């Protein structure tokens, strides 16, 4: 038994980094509601004929 | 240098004087401010001159 201090024991750990992005956020649904469009001024103008 | 005046005795030593005369340089500045949203969203191309 090789008397070890406890800071240098501490050392032999092995990192895993398996809890990363563990808790993410709810899932998005606001593709079943919406319609994605893109822009490229300060606004955008949306024009229709009627029937 | 003196004016030659008549010679009556022994020489007159007169004297004469420098001037002199200092400029002191200045600095100067202007500068304009506009926000990215509003330089890229011209599309007309209004606010291009400014340099």
């Amino acid at each position: 038994m090789i008397v070890t201090p406890a800071s240098i024991k501490a050392l032999m750990t092995s990192w895993r980094k398996d809890f990363q992005g563990g808790l993410e956020d709810a899932p998005s649904q606001y593709n079943k509601i919406a319609m994605v469009v893109n822009s490229s001024t300060r606004s955008n103008t949306y024009g229709w004929l009627g029937k | 240098f003196p004016t030659l005046k008549e010679w009556v005795g022994k020489r007159t030593i007169q004297q004469m004087e420098a001037h002199g005369y200092s400029i002191a340089n200045k600095t100067f500045e202007g500068t304009v401010g506009i926000s990215r949203d509003d330089f890229e969203d011209d599309n007309l191309g209004i606010y291009a001159p400014i340099f």
